RNA sequence: AUCUAUAAUAGUUUUUC
RNA sequence: ACCUCUGAAUAAACUAUU
RNA sequence: AGUAGUAACAAGAG
């Protein structure tokens, strides 16, 4: 009604009437935003400016009914002059420290409730939990992280139409709830904020706050959890870690995923060691996930995990030998498979690396709407059984399945614009991408995917492309039905065997993926980076050697054996690729040898770098090595064996060698270098002499050497660009 | 959206030299495939437009010249190694009494 | 208030902007003309600029900054901080670049808030800072007063015109060339002591005309960055040595003094100097940015940056290769034409090259 | 010993001390009379990098106009715009044989964009060049203004609300013969009517101006506004050139800050992975010698019409208006000059306008000779500049052709033992160079420069340096093995940014927080920028602590505050508590920090909903970094110059304007929420609205059967006054 | 595992003779 | 002359916050 | 005069 005569009241004047006839609604917000310029241009110099001034504050004309003219002290407090554009009138910040002190007060009993996110802050900052600072090699990488994690299973859009529904239902427009999470939501919120006393505007903001997620990228290290992100500048810098807890409630998915984490280095790293068993169970007790023991974690977390059931089963616990995959657990029955990385082509003309599984698998699948049973070869799906709810659910688990076979129809029914790297150019993994895409619209799949005709055998249903339960022909080789933890042995190597005797897990079947933790994991132990990341792990590698020069050099003149079987090597060990460690080992260790040999030829740089490759068991093998590889994300990096790298970059300027970007240390300059330019830990079998030398003809590669014989003079191209005469022993 | 009447006009303007109406220069791109255009350029223009590095060794750098005149003068608001204070002992802390009382 | 009387009518150029007419109405005047848009008048870089900032990077017997106070520490790194803020503040607070951000920043809230507030008047406006002895009893010092001229100012660039009077005991006579903008005049002889004699020396007043404006005042206002633009630094340095010794080396650098940096030089050759003395002298540098701000300093900071990368380039052993050098050098020289302090930078940039490249 | 802070750098790298060479603490340089003569060197220059180029008339607005594309090969390295269309052609050919389907991609999400996007889009941004007062209004008073002069002229097509739909009036309005306005003066209102060739120049022109307050350049520069007509359809072309940008990893744009560091160091990676370990690399730090200058909007029309090929022909056209125009624009002279005259004592000021028949006598000789090179192109009080792209636009379609000849230096497309790639923003690049040996290096450097020259891009040779690949810069990033850090680029961000207090106060912790987590500040320089911030806060703003003799005219209200207050330590900092802020808490908003500290009826009056300075309640006014609104978020005065203006009816004009916008308000929940749209008037929403809201309470039992006939017959009422 | 909400404000970056 | 008014908003991308 | 620097301010408008 009040509404209705002010319309009516602005349809009598003349001017108010042609605004409201001839602007439309979509023009509204362009005479909202109209304005006669606001000429703000340095907005620090305007307000240093206006603090100046008598009345530098607008405030409503009320406030010469609400405030006094003068004060006791006969200040004045307001003017009568109106604001530019406006009828509100000039004020003194000294009504505003006025109304502060002798305003009407009322009830601020609703402001915790509003502001729910903040006094939330307050709360985790007030019963959180600070530990010792650390002062470290900090590495931190640019990574996206959650800074309002608003809801799990939401988007911002979604999130807007689930706040819509919420506080305006009649504002909706044609939007339908369709996603089970938004009407779950949708109901809870509603009988949540019934008889709400709280103006829609700032309901609807409080949902915006609570239920709204935001991701930015940031130089993280720790825990990217928002949590932990919102006192990132108080729990990281850049020499120090401060160990801190929040004080609140954890989310259960954080730790599962933090628990996948820590699970997944330790049991890299304890591949690498002499007796796997032990070094795992020494990780697992001195590893913590937000300010939890992990042993205490892996007793109460029921996560289907490889890493996570060998370490399960390394402390006697029963473990339950499953997975997950794009939503589904499956399940092993029968089979076995050895990883392999293929490349291929996609649909849309894209090249990538898949590891592929080979050997003949069997599988189950169980999913909170549907269940099949699935056996594959390598790339090849031999039989899907599916027993899913409704249609829907049907078509998810064939479409996981189908992924999952990485059949090449899969990967030539690929359409449109499919990305495999990230934003910031960041490699994605390919079946998550592929199952991502397939999930959006499966037409193209189903129908590349082919067909097959049914024998009819126990009644089982067939399936089309456009999912229609025929009974004649089907999908090639899928068929549609109709609706536990295990005690275990852990080998010395990690080994998990049934108690009939068969092998169920292995550490080769553990992920390589090197993801990172949502919640920050501690490791207390000498080496507090040594399940840390390939980055954190070189650099730190590197500085140990470092800060460790005098007696590590001593050890390597008079004892190598023992040197090369140091500990703190196998973080490292871990890096480097387990087909090639053992040529690389041997490859350095007839360096090192050479170059004890060669007095002289004494390069501390050169032993510096070569060190960490030479703690594997050595293969003896005659193929010469320009540089050596290290998993670092997923690309592998190389180190080159002579002179600068990306990895491993020495500044003789500045005696300070940097490692991937990050300062490793000075070293200092030994009586016994070499200052005479020559090399001995550079070819295998041949000593650098000096620099060109046009007598002995052209120059020739490394991998051509081998005709060479004794004393044999050559110049070959070995480094980046440069040409040096080398002789063999 | 058809460019007719004087955007037809001014789409005919704007188009390489060679070409007199923008239905032609489409036409040409519609059709146009890569014909060693760039290498048959590359080869016509002279060997006079070239970057050539030159080393910047430990010898190749110079002095900078500074400008020859009068000398310089102060130019700051205030003095700075020449002001004198005349000083007092007032235990008040910083801007608390009255600037010309204090003066 | 002070009397618009004669004298601060000339000195602060009252009506002296001339008349605004319509183009029709003058069209015929002889000597109308096109403002003077010459280039600045080339000028040679004098001495006193080297000493002005060797006295600038000086310890001072008085703490300058009474810096306020934050909440309790309770996270074992926030006492870590303290601790390094302690040893921080210790080293800023007696510095004469302080001193001077002090001075600025009282100087130019007084001349804006007077600006703001009578438009239209001559304020008197004295030069007033307050610093903390070395026995800890307050003590204010006066260095002598402003006289603000009408600030009627419309644009960010407009000027106020001000009167600067200043006590000094230096002879404006041993270097007439730095002070050709001042009249100096004699109002007093004050009595110094030596060492146990009392010795008469002369009481000069620094009387000039100046000027400034709002965004000038703004940023003279905000000239407390310079302790954070010198500080980041300072603990960049820190942190960097203790990220590979792997502990705090706050107390080792400022108290063993083990740890040196090449930050100025002698007859000798280069001489290095302690964490704080780099500390002092980065905020020194910092402040003379502030102080000295010009076009001539962005533009030479900006174009002497890529040779400073080129020279880096050269010492890393990466074999750097340019395409028009005389072209860059050309383009940094264009900037050095009058400033003292760009053509003192210029000169630190020569004997860089001279060390850097030996 | 003479203190000589540049001698550190012969022990701290260059990158690890690269904030010392940022002088960003003294005010920066600003630009104090006209723009006219900045603008008029641009375009002389402009013209003099294609003076060999064609010259022809515009049939349209007699404006001469010269054309450099397919102009002789240069024979020197001087810069020069005469790009070769077929070479343009063959980059963009090569650009999407590389990468399959990008343009067509490209296209489609380009195609959705330009269906869904609406007309009020143009209100976004700061000022724009208004054609019927010749002058720079706020973007949207320039959109309402356009849109009321073509509501007078019958050009009603974006009423529908959309975007393209208002591209079509903007094009139907481009054949109007006669194009009506209207003109304020000492205030009525008088009708202008422009004729047609008049309204085409004013619908091609670009507004300029110089550009103030900008750090590292000793000389000022022009730069330009764009007018109402051409916004839209330049925010076409940026869409697809965005789509593309983003389907490319050499691309600089859009992608900034963190997220920009770690996608360029992973394709410098890449690329030194992709090195052989027995050949050369070899990084280019280089600029581009004026590349707006240089290149030509006929170029980004080939361009685009390869792009958009096998696409609706009502997409190409759309986006091919824009390369269009802009190869048809004219730019405004800006202010002219004033004069002085020493002997009479007199200073007047002459309009860029009279400039084309002004005698000579009164100018300068560099202006004389500025103004004899630019009169054959000056019509209407502006300038032709048909070559160039003026100031700051298109950058991610140039940033599309820099990267399509970076793309040109795969081993397929060079043939040869050397290849190259590299980074790309807008007219800044990196280069990195592999091959065998130096010769090698050399080659590969002379065909990129060669190639550049071909597509009309100059590379900066005294701005542009190489050295062994490991350190480079890149947009102002400093890359040593892993960019570093650079506190002094957000030193300005630090103080009172000046919103009001609440604001202020947040904007000061979280820039301190910020500046922790990216720019490397340690915590002791965290916790002393926190005090000299809350020292800068406290003085700016009157609110001293209350247990202090600060004589401000605040300071006696506060001493009054803090003696009747019980809990100090619950009182804000504008209120003259005490500051409880350390590194623990920075992300905390001060109001939530301490409001277990404060007295029940002190923040009973802070956080009062019935106050007067902000417009179970809460205090609502657009409150950027105002968590919780209180009585310290009030708002300014806004500037009054405008009081003495002809242009004085706009305020009445928005007074009317935000009255109808909150009536509107009250009928619609969501509007402030959510932004509405319609094609139905105000009036009419508001009273179907009101009639099924009246018709749901009647039949839901609400109201009764008297109120809803009430209602009907108000809105009976309301529908009578709507026609008369 | 993915991850450019929308909008507003401020800040930052983006030079011929 | 009194009197009266007024102290001055480029583009794009990004970042921060709401 | 001074600020300042390629053009301005040294009050403007009514
Ligand atoms: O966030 C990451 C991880 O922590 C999270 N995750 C993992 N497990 C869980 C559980 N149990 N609950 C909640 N979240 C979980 O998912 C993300 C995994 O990321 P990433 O590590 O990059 O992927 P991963 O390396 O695990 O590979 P993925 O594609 O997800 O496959 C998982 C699992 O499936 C095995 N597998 C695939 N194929 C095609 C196989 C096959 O043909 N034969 C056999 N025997 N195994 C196959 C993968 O190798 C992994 O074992
Ligand atoms: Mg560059």
């Amino acid at each position: 009604m009040e509404r209705i005569k002010e319309l009516r009241d602005l349809m009598s004047q003349s001017r108010t009437r042609e605004i409201l006839t001839k602007t439309t609604v979509d023009h509204m917000a362009i005479i909202k935003k109209y304005t006669s310029g606001r000429q703000e241009k340095n907005p620090a110099l305007r307000m240093k400016w206006m603090m100046a001034m008598k009345y530098p504050i607008t405030a409503d004309k009320r406030i010469m009914e609400m405030i006094p003219e003068r004060n006791e002290q006969g200040q004045t407090l307001w003017s009568k002059t109106n604001d530019a554009g406006s009828d509100r009138v000039m004020v003194s910040p000294l009504a505003v420290t006025w109304w502060n002190r002798n305003g009407p007060t009322t009830s601020t009993v609703h402001y915790p409730k509003v502001y729910k996110t903040y006094f939330e802050k307050v709360e985790r900052l007030k019963h959180g939990t600070f530990g010792p600072v650390h002062f470290r090699n900090q590495v931190k990488i640019r990574r996206r992280v959650d800074i309002n994690p608003g809801h799990a299973d939401l988007s911002a859009k979604e999130a807007q139409d689930v706040i819509m529904e919420v506080v305006f239902p009649n504002e909706v427009g044609a939007r339908i709830l369709t996603s089970e999470s938004q009407l779950t939501i949708t109901k809870e919120k509603k009988k949540e904020l019934q008889d709400c006393k709280i103006a829609p505007l700032m309901v609807a903001y409080m949902l915006e706050r609570e239920l709204v997620r935001k991701t930015r990228f940031l130089p993280v290290a720790g825990g990217t959890s928002s949590v932990y992100i919102e006192v990132l500048h108080l729990t990281q810098g850049t020499c120090w870690e401060q160990m801190y807890t929040p004080g609140g409630e954890v989310r259960n998915d954080d730790v599962d995923q933090s628990l996948i984490i820590a699970a997944r280095n330790i049991v890299r790293r304890a591949t690498v060691s002499a007796d796997p068993l032990a070094s795992l169970l020494e990780m697992c007790h001195s590893t913590q996930i937000g300010g939890v023991r992990m042993v205490d974690i892996l007793r109460q977390n029921p996560t289907e995990e490889q890493a996570v059931d060998i370490c399960k089963a390394a402390m006697g616990l029963r473990i339950s030998s499953s997975f997950s995959f794009g939503g589904f657990t499956f399940k092993r029955t029968s089979g076995s498979s050895v990883k392999r990385e293929e490349e291929v082509l996609t649909g849309n003309l894209q090249t990538l690396k898949i590891r592929v599984h080979e050997g003949y698998e069997e599988f189950t699948m169980v999913g909170r709407r549907a269940t099949a049973i699935l056996r594959k070869a390598t790339r090849r799906l031999i039989q899907l059984i599916v027993s899913g709810k409704d249609e829907q659910s049907i078509a998810e688990a064939i479409i996981v399945a189908m992924v999952f076979s990485q059949e090449d129809c899969m990967i030539k029914a690929v359409r449109g614009d499919l990305n495999f790297v990230n934003r910031a150019n960041q490699r994605l993994n390919p079946m998550h991408q592929l199952l991502r895409h397939f999930q959006k619209d499966a037409k193209v799949l189903f129908q590349n995917w082919g067909i097959e005709p049914i024998d009819n055998v126990m009644g089982m249903i067939g399936i089309l492309p456009d999912m229609t339960p025929s009974t004649e022909m089907s999908l090639r080789g899928v068929r549609v039905s109709k609706m536990e933890r295990v005690v275990v042995s852990i080998d010395r190597f990690l080994r998990v065997r049934d108690q009939r005797g068969n092998v169920l897990l292995s550490p080769e079947e553990v992920s390589e993926t090197q993801g990172t933790e949502k919640l920050t994991i501690t490791y207390s132990s000498s080496m507090m980076w040594e399940i840390n990341g390939p980055e954190s792990v070189l650099v730190n590698t590197y500085q140990w050697i470092i800060r460790n020069w005098e007696n590590v050099k001593i050890q390597w003149s008079q004892d190598p054996t023992m040197l090369y079987n140091k500990m703190e090597f196998e973080p490292f060990q871990s890096l480097v690729p387990k087909a090639a460690r053992g040529q690389y080992s041997g490859f350095v260790r007839v360096l090192f040898q050479q170059m004890r040999d060669v007095l002289g030829t004494f390069d501390t740089v050169q032993i510096i770098k070569l060190l960490p490759f030479a703690a594997a068991p050595p293969e003896q093998s005659r193929m010469q090595f320009s540089s050596l590889t290290v998993n670092v994300r997923g690309s592998g990096m190389r180190i080159v064996v002579r002179g600068n790298s990306p990895v491993f970059n020495y500044n003789k300027a500045t005696k300070r060698l940097t490692v991937l970007g990050k300062d490793a240390g000075a070293l200092m300059e030994d009586p016994d270098e070499g200052t005479a330019g020559v090399e001995s830990a550079v070819l295998r079998g041949f000593l650098i002499l000096g620099k060109e030398n046009k007598r002995y003809g052209p120059a020739l590669s490394i991998n051509e050497l081998s005709n060479l014989a004794k004393g044999e003079k050559a110049n070959v191209l070995i480094g980046q660009g440069d040409v040096v005469l080398v002789m063999k022993r | 959206f058809e460019i007719t009447g004087t955007m037809r006009r001014l789409a005919d303007q704007s188009l390489p030299p060679n070409f007199s109406s923008l239905e032609n220069f489409r036409a040409y791109v519609d059709g146009f495939e890569p014909n060693g255009c760039i290498e048959g350029k590359l080869s016509q223009m002279s060997k006079e437009v070239n970057a050539r590095i030159e080393p910047f060794l430990r010898t190749t750098p110079r002095p900078l010249r500074l400008p020859d005149g009068p000398p310089c003068s102060q130019r700051s608001k205030f003095l700075l190694m020449d002001a004198l204070k005349l000083s007092i002992e007032d235990p008040s802390h910083e801007g608390e009494g009255i600037p010309l009382y204090d003066a | 208030n002070m009397k618009k009387t004669s004298q601060l009518k000339w000195a602060l150029g009252e009506n002296m902007a001339p008349e605004k007419v319509d183009f029709e109405d003058c069209k015929d005047v002889n000597d109308l003309k096109q403002y003077d848009s010459d280039e600045p008048e080339p000028r040679s870089l004098a001495c006193w600029i080297q000493s002005e900032f060797n006295k600038a990077c000086e310890l001072t017997d008085s703490s300058w900054v009474e810096l306020d106070e934050i909440g309790e520490d309770v996270a074992p790194i926030e006492h870590i901080a303290s601790m390094r803020r302690n040893y921080f503040t210790a080293e800023v607070s007696h510095c004469r670049a302080t001193e001077y951000i002090m001075k600025g920043v009282y100087i130019n809230t007084a001349l804006l808030n007077a600006s703001c507030a009578a438009m239209d008047d001559f304020q008197l406006i004295p030069m007033i800072s307050k610093c903390r002895t070395k026995e800890g009893r307050r003590k204010t010092n006066l260095y002598g007063f402003i006289i603000k001229g009408r600030s009627h100012l419309r644009n960010d660039t407009d000027v106020v015109n001000f009167v600067s009077m200043e006590f000094s005991l230096t002879d404006p006579r041993l270097e007439p060339h730095k002070w050709e903008k001042y009249c100096v005049l004699e109002i007093g002889d004050m009595l110094l002591r030596t060492a146990v004699g009392q010795v008469s020396r002369p009481m000069f007043l620094y009387v000039r005309t100046n000027g400034t404006s709002k965004i000038k005042m703004k940023w003279g206002m905000e000239m407390r960055r310079c302790l954070l633009q010198s500080l980041q630094q300072i603990e960049s340095m820190i942190e960097a040595e203790s990220s590979v010794k792997e502990k705090d080396l706050t107390k080792e650098f400022f108290e063993n003094k083990s740890e040196t940096w090449p930050i100025g030089e002698s007859p000798k050759g280069v001489e290095e100097g302690s964490i704080g003395k780099v500390c002092r002298t980065l905020l020194a540098k910092s402040v003379f940015n502030s102080l000295y701000a010009s076009p001539q300093l962005e533009g030479f900071s900006a174009e002497s940056r890529k040779l400073l990368l080129i020279v880096q380039a050269l010492r890393d052993n990466l074999e750097p290769g340019t395409f028009d050098l005389e072209g860059l050098y050309e383009a940094i020289e264009e900037c050095l034409i009058n400033d003292p302090w760009v053509l003192l930078n210029a000169s630190w940039f020569n004997s860089f090259l001279t060390h850097a490249l030996r | 010993m003479d203190v000589n802070p540049t001698l550190l750098f012969l022990k701290v790298p260059v990158q690890n001390a690269i904030s010392t060479t940022f002088p960003y603490t003294g005010d920066p340089p600003y630009s104090h009379g006209t723009g006219t003569g900045y603008t008029m060197d641009t375009v002389n220059r402009t013209h003099k990098y294609s003076e060999k180029g064609k010259w022809t008339t515009n049939t349209e607005t007699g404006a001469p106009q010269l054309n450099p594309i397919d102009g002789p090969l240069p024979e020197d390295n001087e810069p020069s715009g005469y790009a070769q269309t077929d070479c343009v052609l063959e980059a963009m050919a090569f650009l999407e044989e590389s990468h399959p389907g990008i343009f067509e991609n490209s296209c489609l999400e380009t195609m959705e964009i330009v269906q869904q996007t609406r007309v009020d889009k143009l209100t976004q941004g700061r000022q724009t060049y208004d054609w019927t007062l010749n002058r720079n209004q706020p973007a949207a008073t320039a959109l309402a203004n356009t849109i009321e002069v073509f509501r007078s002229n019958g050009l009603t097509a974006n009423e529908s609300g959309r975007l393209i739909d208002f591209l079509k009036d903007v094009m139907d309005s481009m054949d109007k013969e006669e194009m009506e306005i209207t003109t304020h003066f000492q205030i009525g209102k008088k009708k202008q009517r422009l004729n047609k060739r008049s309204y085409l120049i004013r619908a091609l022109t670009l507004n300029t101006m110089t550009k103030d307050a900008e750090r590292g350049k000793l000389k000022r520069r022009a730069i330009a506004t764009p007018g109402m007509q051409i916004r839209g359809f330049v925010y076409f072309v940026e869409a697809l050139a965005r789509s593309i940008c983003e389907k490319l990893e050499q691309s600089g744009l859009p992608v900034g800050g963190n997220e920009k560091k770690a996608k360029l160091a992973n394709v410098v990676r890449k690329m030194m992975t992709n090195s052989q370990d027995t050949e050369l690399s070899f990084t280019i730090t280089g600029d581009n010698t004026k590349w707006n200058e240089n290149q030509n909007p006929r170029m980004f029309l080939a361009m685009i019409t390869y792009i958009t090929r096998n696409q609706p022909e009502w997409f190409r056209n759309v986006l091919s208006i824009a390369p269009i125009m802009f190869s048809n624009k004219m730019a405004r002279l800006g202010k002219g000059y004033m004069f002085e005259s020493k002997s009479m004592k007199l200073r007047t000021q002459v309009p860029a306008e009279m400039l084309a028949n002004i005698d000579l006598k009164y100018f300068n000789k560099s202006t004389r000779e500025k103004i004899e090179k630019i009169r054959p192109l000056l019509i209407d009080g502006t300038a032709s500049l048909s070559p160039g792209m003026m100031m700051g636009m298109f950058n991610m379609l140039s940033t599309v052709l820099g990267v399509s000849i970076l793309n040109l230096g795969q081993k397929k497309y060079t043939k040869t033992t050397y290849w190259w790639d590299g980074l790309q923003s807008s007219d800044d690049f990196a280069l990195i160079v592999n091959a065998p040996n130096h010769e090698g290096i050399q080659a590969g450097v002379d065909r990129f420069y060669r190639t550049c020259k071909l597509v009309g891009i100059n590379m900066s040779k005294k701005k542009s340096y190489i050295n062994r690949t490991g350190t480079f810069e890149f947009t102002s990033f400093f890359y040593r093995y892993g960019f570093v850090a650079n506190f002094s680029m957000e030193l300005p961000s630090f103080g009172v940014s000046g919103i009001n207090e609440s604001a202020d106060m947040s904007v000061g912790v979280t820039v301190i927080k910020n500046n922790m987590i990216n720019n490397d500040l340690g915590p002791a320089t965290a916790q002393m920028a926190l005090q000299l911030f809350i020292k800068d806060y406290r003085y700016t703003y009157r609110c001293h602590r209350g247990d202090t003799q600060i004589q401000t005219r605040r300071a006696f209200e506060l001493k009054k505050l803090w003696e009747q207050t019980r809990s100090k330590a619950g009182l804000l900092v504008s209120d003259g508590g005490p500051n409880l802020y350390n590194i623990r808490n920075l992300h905390i908003p001060e109001v939530c920090l301490k409001w277990e500290l404060m007295d029940e009826d002190y923040q009973g009056r802070l956080c009062n909903p019935m106050n007067p300075f902000v417009s179970n309640a809460v205090v609502m006014p657009s409150m950027e970094y105002d968590a919780v609104a209180t009585t310290h978020s009030w708002i300014p005065k806004r500037n009054r110059s405008i009081l003495n203006t002809s242009q004085r009816g706009i305020l009445e004009d928005e007074q009317m304007y935000q009255k109808c916008c909150n009536l509107f308000e009250k009928f619609f929940p969501s509007s402030s929420y959510r932004r509405p749209v319609g094609i139905s008037s105000m009036v009419e929403a508001m009273v179907s609205r009101a009639r099924i809201d009246a018709r749901i309470d009647f039949e839901s039992g609400r109201i009764k059967k008297e109120e809803f006939a009430e209602i009907m017959k108000i809105c009976s009422t309301i529908e009578e006054l709507r026609r008369q």
